[PDB]
RNA sequence: CGCUUCUCGGCCUUUUGGCUAAGAUCAAGUGUAGUAUCUGUUCAUCAGUUUAAUAUCUGA
RNA sequence: UUAUGUAUUUACUGACCU
């Protein structure tokens, strides 16, 4: 995202498989990161969804429920032409915040 | 301020075609792209023309372009790979005729980028895959499959990612229900850029590459990879599984090689040189086109070298292995950028530059009487095996399909003394190319001609039956004169015919089967064969009104009005209505028309009054003379006609100035009065047919023919004079026609091209018309023609006379010098076989003057051998008299890369008597290449190259006045105002420059921030110039309010001028525009910038009037960006924001896109716009009826 | 008056205001208030704080759309080779954004670079005309 | 001219008044990633390191 | 008088976070 600085995208190759977003994070875009004028759909990579990782949150990983899309600001800058934003991994938010 | 773009006649170059069963039948069709518009063409085999049958604009660049054929399918879908990320599969609707968009995939950034795939696309030939590909670093292949609904899928896009790795052509290897693979000619070069030596990069050869995809594993592995001992430009698929021998033929300078892995010997066949062409010093020789084709048999490829020389290449395999190639002179057209051979053996060639052709193919194979060689026969020497070239054997030409590509330089100017103003066009590159003068009228050609004496008023068409074509009689009248002249040949004066009544007549039609009637002043004729007449037509007196008659039914008038039917009986004689209404007088047109269906009255009254006013009644016994909806016209209509002419009865009235064209249905009346004008005589207008259906050609000072050209209204003019009457033909002399003279004679006319616009008129050319002037007094153009590797005549017949003298030298003894005599003498027209060309650096140029009427040379001058003329102007100077002055830029040894003048010169020529010829006056000498000349304030100004100079006339040589040497990189442009001088950098921008009266200064006082690349500019007032660039794009630099020119002449403001202009709009138009002009195309309309592009387009750019049709367009474009996205998923803003961000431009043709949706679609954005579709498409081609055709 | 100011929060946050406004007056012909921001936002560019040079980078990269790349590689100019690498590094990223946020409209907008004694740095496909 | 007193003005505590049991009671914030700013605090001649230039090391 | 290194509060940022 943008607020936490050192959570690192995804960026393989776009496939046919249609984003999701958890019921926590309805409605964000993905890069951008805000919530109005969605435009373009989420193409995530075949790798970012096997299996298990299906339906899952783009960013959260929690159990998706509605479609992940960008803004018209991430759309008319080519924001979705780059790789798949899945974002990997999970750091220094959310797991010591579970330690506490 | 506020502008807005429209296409006249859209781009006609063509760089993609490609062929297949798009429809879904039998029959195949041809999809070609244009560019920047994606075409699909019908070659209609009986009758051999090629008829468009849709035209989209993608708005994207279509860098690729394939079709495929889905595994056990009918139908094949159009693949397009552009500047948008984004793949794009299409399908042919043929029901609502447009192209389906299947399927559409991201992939990258867009825009022409280097990295990102799209430049090159290959397709399994199976139809199982398809791969995208770049120049540089990265490959992709999708996985096309069929689901249950016989519906296409794509899978994810496989990577076959490589850094490092030009690509300089992919193709689809054939195998037949194998792992499909993909060749492609690679090359990595990263040593090639490590090592400063430069010799590492000297022995870098090609790599055959094969891109096998597991689809038990779903990737993509590099399978072979073998190296190529010369560079090879393109492949070739060879088709196998059980067809042939699968592979890849190798397309290379001088060479073609079939190389298939495993287990193939390398086959190398040299290419066939000509005979002794005349064009080698050092050069090699490549193919340009390929051309595969299977005829159920065998399979052949129609390969081309770069001159035109169609090769047939035939694999002929003893195993299944392959044993060696072979290959012979087919034929030669002119260059192609793509072939499309179809099954039923048609030949399409696309030109790149010029016309576009379709040949019927009459002796395929052609393996009897030629001198054809091998591969693998045991020549050594070099190529060895030659061929002597040689006129059509093969092919017989059958359409040419016309094109302006390239519009190099144009001219709007009105030298033919027609009310209408002209196109003057420069086009074609090399001996193929052309001057070219465009009207807005169509084709009208005549057949035959006869010479009526008198001054006859009128002229009717009728036949035998309704079923034959020959059409037995044609009959003209003017007070007393019948003559019902037989059609056929000896047509002339008639006596008492099978269907002769009297002498004074008035109308003619065939009523019954053979039963027709004439009308004449004791009326009424029925006659069949045997003259059955019943001539009442007297209440008391009066026998002279209004004739109106339809097929079945007939209305006429006397001195009154609404009067007599005079029906027939459908088993025998004539009848009548004695329920009339005799209607106080007023009246001076009536009209009606007939449905093919009809056991009854089936039609309906229109009839025009002497009062302000026309009048429609319904004449169905059931409500008979009762009228029915009401009217309003502003003088009187003197004119009427009802038309039906879609595959909503079209009621066209005009009045004596102006014409209208309503919409009334049948039960009801909602008539929607469409309106466009036509001295002023008073119109006339008559029904014919066309092309298979019919029109109205309403007629005036100049003719007007109004046909429904795909439901789509063409009211184009006609290009003859005024003519005063019209009326249908039909023989065999001439299919279908109009013979429509009131006036002294007699014409069979033939509308040909219909479709069209323009009427194009050629006169050829030798060279490459750079520009041309007009000699304003005494109409006359002024051409410089000017080519690059090019000889002047003076060389050809020397390099000629040199050939015939090694001829006659190499060991001559033993004898042939009948050989060189025949050599010389045997002149091959370059327009068919290509031109010459004459290594580097040499430079061919010549000077014409002709004739805009006519177009014959009228006066020729020669120039050197590498002298070549850039720029020309005509002016008149201030210290010598009246005398015009011819001035010509030329440049000596120019070579262009790297760019490497010797300086060059001003011709100076006085253009004696008339005009007509061209006298020497003398031979300036200048430092760098003169390219701009600009007459002003009675001398002249000259762009040296960085160096502006003012010059005036010497008797020796030309005297420089001035001289700057602060305007930079190099001069291309010099336009004045008066005052003012525009100079165009070839790189920066416009650099404004004053000239004063009392020093003779040229002071630089403004110039534009951006770099432009500008190619042409034009003035639009005396602050802001218009200007257009090599990339695309169409700037407006006006001047800000202050910017006083008074300045005097160290720091500049951002290492420049100071007054740094601004710029009113940026526009991208995705050709290279070449002329702007700022006129007016019709006489009533307005003024509109003219751009005619490099592509053969030619758009305008039309300002608006208030801000409310500027808004209402704005949100009228700004629903369609929303609704109707383009075709290859380019975003249309960003199309159009290309280089530079958009401004203050509303791009019309997505706007004429409104037009082109379903009507869901329709009311969606109409009522969204608070509108009705019909209200919008009536206010959507409101500006395209003012200010343009 | 915003970008004007001594602190920086105010900095960033009128950073994110020019940003959000050149993206929603794209394709209108407000390419004059543009540029006049740009020349604030622009010095900015050297700030070490991490909100504000994201904001700031954000707000460049989002002008490149609305005025255009040409404009914004002028400004990049005679800035990529400075000798101090800490404006070097600083406009070579300024340059990585605006190089692939569109690469091929920047064909036109390239400087002339002329030729020295070993290579040839002239495009000459450019230069030569009809 | 000087001295003491008287009256007018230039003016430097004026807070809502006092009394009861000081009348009587009260007043919660996290975790994360980053910046800015006070206070405390200290600042002999080569050679190469390094830096846009400057400022550690070693040298006598 | 720009300035450092730190002990060190106070303010401020990111629609940060169950
Ligand atoms: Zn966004
Ligand atoms: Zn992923
Ligand atoms: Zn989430």
């Amino acid at each position: 995202a943008k607020h936490h600085p050192d959570l690192i995208f995804c960026r393989k190759q776009a496939g046919v498989a249609i984003g999701r977003l958890c019921e926590k994070c309805d409605g964000k875009c993905v890069i951008c990161d805000s919530y109005v004028r969605p435009c373009t759909l989420v193409r995530i990579c075949d790798e970012c969804n096997y299996g298990s990782y299906q339906g899952r949150c783009v960013i959260c990983g929690g159990p998706g429920v509605s479609d992940a899309y960008y803004c018209k600001e991430c759309t008319i800058q080519e924001k979705d032409r780059d790789g798949c934003p899945k974002i990997v991994n999970l750091g220094s938010s959310k797991t010591d915040l579970f330690y506490e | 301020m506020f502008l807005y773009n429209l296409t006249l006649q859209r781009a006609t170059g063509i760089s993609f075609a490609i062929h297949g069963n798009f429809s879904g039948t039998k029959q195949q069709e041809i999809v070609v792209s244009r560019g920047k518009i994606l075409e699909l063409l019908r070659p209609d085999p009986n009758t051999g023309k090629v008829h468009t049958l849709l035209t989209v604009e993608v708005f994207g660049v279509i860098r690729s372009l394939m079709a495929f054929r889905l595994t056990g399918g009918t139908k094949d879908y159009i693949v397009v790979g552009s500047d948008s990320g984004r793949i794009v599969i299409l399908e042919y609707q043929p029901s609502k005729n447009m192209f389906e968009k299947i399927h559409q995939e991201t992939f990258g950034k867009s825009g022409c980028r280097r990295i990102v795939p799209g430049q090159f696309l290959a397709v399994d030939p199976k139809g199982r895959a398809v791969m995208i590909s770049a120049i540089e670093k990265q490959k992709l292949v999708y996985i096309l499959n069929r689901d249950a609904a016989a519906r296409l899928t794509i899978s994810s896009p496989l990577e076959a990612h490589k850094a490092n790795t030009l690509v300089y052509h992919v193709v689809g290897v054939d195998v037949g229900f194998e792992n499909p693979m993909f060749a492609c000619l690679e090359m990595d070069y990263e040593e090639a850029d490590n090592d400063p030596t430069g010799e590492a990069a000297a022995n870098t050869q090609q790599t055959l590459t094969f891109y096998e995809l597991d689809l038990g594993l779903n990737h993509v592995v590099r399978k072979y990879s073998e190296p190529l001992e010369e560079h090879g430009n393109f492949l070739i698929t060879v088709p196998g599984g059980s067809d042939g021998p699968s592979g890849v033929l190798i397309c290379s300078e001088n060479y073609i090689t079939y190389k298939n892995f495993g287990d193939q010997p390398d086959i190398r066949c040299p290419i066939p040189r000509r005979r002794n062409d005349l064009d080698d010093p050092e050069r090699g020789m490549i193919f340009v086109c390929s051309a595969t084709h299977k005829t159920k048999s065998m399979f052949f490829f129609l390969a081309q070298t770069e001159q035109g020389d169609i090769f047939k290449i035939t694999l002929e395999t003893d195993e299944d292995m392959v044993t060696e190639i072979r290959l012979k002179y087919f034929d030669t057209v002119p260059v192609a950028a793509a072939m499309c051979v179809l099954k039923t053996g048609f030949l399409f060639v696309a030109s790149e530059f010029g016309n576009h052709y379709l040949y019927q193919i009459a002796h395929l194979g052609d393996d009897d009487e030629e001198p054809e060689f091998s591969s693998a026969m045991p020549l050594e020497e070099g190529d060895t095996f030659f061929f002597q070239p040689r006129p059509l054997k093969n092919l017989v030409l059958v359409d040419e399909l016309d094109s302006l590509s390239p519009i190099l330089f144009c001219q709007i100017a009105d030298l033919a003394n027609e009310d209408t103003p002209q196109l003057y066009v420069a086009c074609g590159r090399g001996p193929r190319s052309s001057l070219r003068v465009l009207r807005h009228g169509l084709e009208v050609s005549e057949m035959a001609v006869s010479e009526l004496p008198g001054n006859p008023n009128a002229v009717w068409t009728v036949r035998r039956h309704i079923e034959d074509e020959f059409d037995a009689y044609i009959i003209v009248s003017f007070v007393n004169a019948t003559l019902v002249l037989s059609i056929g040949e000896t047509v002339e004066e008639v006596t008492d015919s099978g269907f002769l009544g009297t002498t004074p007549t008035l109308s003619c039609s065939l009523l019954g089967d053979d039963a027709l009637v004439q009308v004449y002043p004791d009326g009424i004729r029925h006659i069949r064969a045997d003259k059955r007449v019943n001539e009442w037509k007297t209440p008391g007196k009066k026998t002279i009104v209004k004739c109106a008659v339809n097929q079945r039914q007939v209305v006429i008038a006397l001195t009154g009005g609404e009067l007599v039917y005079f029906e027939m009986d459908p088993s025998g004689q004539l009848n009548e209505y004695t329920e009339r209404k005799e209607m106080s007088a007023d009246v001076v047109c009536m009209s009606l028309a007939n449905v093919p269906p009809g056991e009854q009255r089936s039609r309906f009254l229109a009839v025009g009054l002497v009062d302000n006013t026309v009048r429609i009644i319904s004449l169905d016994p059931s409500d008979c003379l009762q009228p029915l909806s009401m009217q309003a016209l502003p003088a009187q209509p003197e004119s009427l006609c009802i038309v039906e002419m879609g595959g909503f009865l079209y009621l066209n009235i005009g009045l004596q100035n102006g014409v209208l064209l309503r919409t009334v249905l049948d039960p009801v009346t909602g008539d929607l009065s469409d309106t466009r004008t036509r001295g002023s005589r008073p119109v006339k207008l008559f029904r014919v047919r066309m092309q298979g259906q019919e029109a109205v050609l309403a007629m005036s000072s100049r003719s007007w023919l109004s046909y429904s050209y795909q439901s789509r209204f063409h009211l184009t003019p006609l290009s003859y004079e005024t003519l005063e009457f019209a009326s249908g033909f039909a023989s065999e002399q001439c299919p279908e026609g109009i013979v429509a003279i009131s006036t002294n004679t007699l014409r069979i006319l033939a509308l040909e091209k219909l479709g069209a616009v323009f009427n194009q008129v050629a006169f050829p050319l030798q060279y490459t018309p750079r520009k041309f002037v007009i000699h304003p007094e005494s109409n006359n153009l002024i051409i410089i023609e000017t080519d690059h590797n090019a000889y002047t005549e003076a060389t050809k017949a020397q390099r000629k006379q040199q050939m015939a003298e090694e001829m006659v030298e190499a060991a001559g003894e033993d004898l042939a010098a009948e050989m060189a005599a025949a050599f010389l003498n045997e002149n091959l027209p370059e327009s068919i076989f290509g031109a010459p060309k004459a290594g580097n650096g040499q430079w061919a140029s010549v000077i014409r003057v002709m004739n805009p009427i006519q177009g014959n040379t009228l006066d020729l001058v020669q120039l050197e051998q590498n002298e070549a003329a850039f720029s020309v102007a005509v002016c008149r100077f201030s210290n010598t008299g009246e005398d015009w002055y011819v001035l010509v830029g030329v440049a000596k040894d120019l070579i262009l890369n790297p760019r490497s003048v010797a300086g060059g010169f001003v011709y100076t020529y006085k253009l004696v008597n008339n005009g007509e010829k061209l006298e020497f006056l003398h031979k300036t000498p200048v430092e760098e290449v003169p390219a701009a000349i600009a007459p002003f304030q009675g001398r002249v100004l000259i762009g040296v190259g960085k160096l502006l100079r003012v010059y005036d006339l010497g008797k020796k040589k030309l005297l420089r006045k001035c001289e700057n040497k602060h305007i930079a990189n190099y001069i291309s442009g010099i336009q004045t105002i008066g005052h003012r001088v525009i100079v165009s950098d070839v790189q920066e921008s416009f650099i404004w420059v004053r000239y004063k009266r009392n020093e003779n200064q040229l002071i630089i006082f403004a110039d534009d921030t951006y770099p432009r690349w500008v190619t042409t500019a034009s003035l639009l007032d005396y602050d802001t110039v218009a200007g257009a660039d090599k990339f695309g794009n169409i700037c407006v630099v006006r001047l800000p309010p202050n910017t006083n020119d008074e300045v005097d002449e160290d720091r500049g403001l951002l290492n420049g001028a100071s007054q740094k202009a601004e710029v009113i709009m940026n526009y991208h138009v995705g050709e290279t525009v070449l002329s702007l002009q700022k006129t007016t195309l019709i006489p009533g309309g307005s003024e509109s910038l003219v751009y005619t592009t490099l592509s053969g387009g030619i758009g305008i750019l039309v300002p608006f009037t208030s801000h409310e049709d500027h808004d209402f367009f704005q949100h009228v474009e700004m629903h369609l960006r929303s609704e109707h996205p383009p075709l290859c998923g380019r975003d249309h803003l960003s199309f159009r924001s290309y280089y530079f961000p958009v401004k203050n431009v509303i791009d019309g043709d997505l706007c004429e896109q409104f037009n082109s949706m379903e009507p869901n679609k329709q009311k969606n954005v109409s009522e969204e716009l608070d509108r009705t579709p019909p209200e919008v498409s009536k206010k959507l081609e409101d500006i395209r009826t003012r200010y343009a055709f | 008056d915003a970008l004007m100011d001594r602190d920086l929060v105010h900095r960033q946050t009128a950073s994110a205001v020019v940003q959000h406004m050149s993206l929603g007056v794209y394709g209108f012909g407000c390419e004059d208030s543009l540029n006049h921001l740009l020349n604030y936002v622009w010095p900015n560019v050297f700030e070490t704080s991490p909100h504000v040079i994201q904001a700031v980078m954000g707000a460049l990269e989002g002008l490149r759309v609305a005025i255009g790349p040409c404009r914004m590689l002028q400004y990049c100019l005679q800035g990529l080779f400075h000798p101090a690498r800490k404006v070097r590094d600083v406009y070579w990223k300024i340059y990585n954004s605006i190089y692939i946020g569109s690469q091929d409209a920047l064909i036109a907008h390239y400087p002339r670079i002329y030729n020295d004694d070993k290579n040839t740095y002239i495009r000459y496909e450019l230069d030569y005309i009809l």
